[PDB]
């Protein structure tokens, strides 16, 4: 959805 | 001795040597506190620290060379010194919270760049990546006072008051009256006659803010979510005054991810822009298209602010740190992952008289002096 959002590993 | 605290996302060890991936409570960085820092700066899953000696240390994700350590793949889990800059006293390092390039300004006015070179954001008449820093030659005859970096464009302003922008031109973030990508730093002719004293740059479809020594705030670039602050959502490629902030005595400006923040000399914080995920601190996730005072801090004299991608951190005159916004990675520092819809006092920093905060994409820094 929101592109400016980091993701975790 | 400057105690440094970190919290937020740590999947690429961008916090600098802590175990776990969602540090949900501020945590004492043995590695950074030891550096004795004057500035910390947060980029996309990256941390940078400028020491009292003038040295620069980086850590976190190394992709696209964003750290300047000569490598351009992997992670650097312990802060390591950017060797290319050891002969120069670095004053400030500029990096956007979701950026993959940075710039560093030295005390003698020199400016270096490194990282992702797309759209010519590094300033070298080219779109090459720089795995190590490199002196921006086109600014050598200009005493530079401050620097800023978005995700796709970069800025620098001189001691005489002139603002330079370069990088991705699209949506008019450079402020030159077209949308032409500039590979060299170019003077914003519209703002001549004003003594520009700060500038901030956004990411993705970016906005850009500027501040003159008369307290006038200019904005331009892409205008989605009314982050230009002048209502509605129409972009422009010529600086326009944000009339609301006039006479308000704004002294710091910043650009998060699709939103804008200004802090006044009287300690008021104004935010506007994209509302989603409560990044504005107004209790709701609606967009705010003209600058609004953060009511959740009325009567608390904020003396420093920092914006990440989806969170902000404010510091009171009495060393307290508030936060608001997104918390998928603990960056709020309230011990949970629950969102802070309004400014919430940060846990576990009591007795630490915090003076400066800085943010990255999903991480937060508080430190002292």
């Amino acid at each position: 959805k929101d592109e400016d959002k980091d993701e975790d590993e | 001795r400057t105690k440094v605290f970190v919290w937020g996302l740590n999947d690429k060890d961008q916090l600098g040597g802590l175990k776990g991936s969602k540090i949900k409570v501020p945590s004492f960085s043995e590695t950074l506190s030891a550096l004795n820092v004057v500035q910390v700066a947060g980029g996309s899953k990256s941390l940078f620290a400028v020491t009292v000696e003038g040295k620069v240390y980086a850590c976190g994700e190394a992709t696209n060379g964003r750290l300047g350590l000569g490598i351009s793949s992997g992670t650097v889990p312990i802060p390591r010194q950017i060797t290319a800059l050891s002969s120069y006293v670095v004053k400030k390092v500029a990096v956007h919270s979701g950026g993959r390039h940075a710039t560093a300004l030295t005390v003698d006015g020199k400016v270096f760049s490194w990282g992702e070179g797309d759209d010519g954001k590094l300033g070298h008449f080219s779109r090459m990546n720089c795995d190590k820093p490199r002196l921006i030659e086109a600014l050598k005859t200009k005493r530079i006072r401050d620097i800023a970096c978005g995700s796709s464009h970069s800025a620098a302003l001189t001691s005489s008051g002139e603002l330079y922008t370069w990088g991705l031109g699209e949506y008019g973030r450079l402020g030159h009256g077209d949308n032409t990508t500039q590979l060299k730093p170019k003077m914003v002719k519209v703002l001549l006659g004003h003594r520009v004293i700060q500038v901030a740059c956004g990411s993705r479809d970016a906005q850009t803010l500027a501040l003159t020594d008369e307290g006038l705030v200019f904005s331009w670039g892409d205008g989605d979510f009314g982050k230009l602050g002048r209502g509605g959502s129409e972009g422009c490629n010529i600086p326009q005054n944000i009339e609301r902030l006039n006479g308000q005595g704004v002294c710091q400006i910043e650009c998060g991810a699709q939103f804008s923040l200004a802090l006044t000399k009287s300690g008021v914080v104004w935010t506007w822009g994209k509302g989603d995920y409560f990044r504005l601190g107004h209790g709701s996730d609606v967009h705010v298209r003209k600058p609004q005072v953060v009511e959740g801090l009325r009567g608390k004299k904020i003396v420093h602010v920092a914006v990440g991608a989806l969170h902000c951190l404010a510091v009171t005159d009495s060393g307290q740190v508030y936060a608001w916004g997104d918390n998928d990675h603990g960056q709020q520092g309230n011990g949970t992952t629950t969102v802070n819809r309004k400014p919430t006092l940060v846990q576990g920093l009591e007795g630490q008289k915090i003076t400066r905060v800085a943010c990255g994409s999903s991480h937060s820094v508080a430190w002292t002096t």
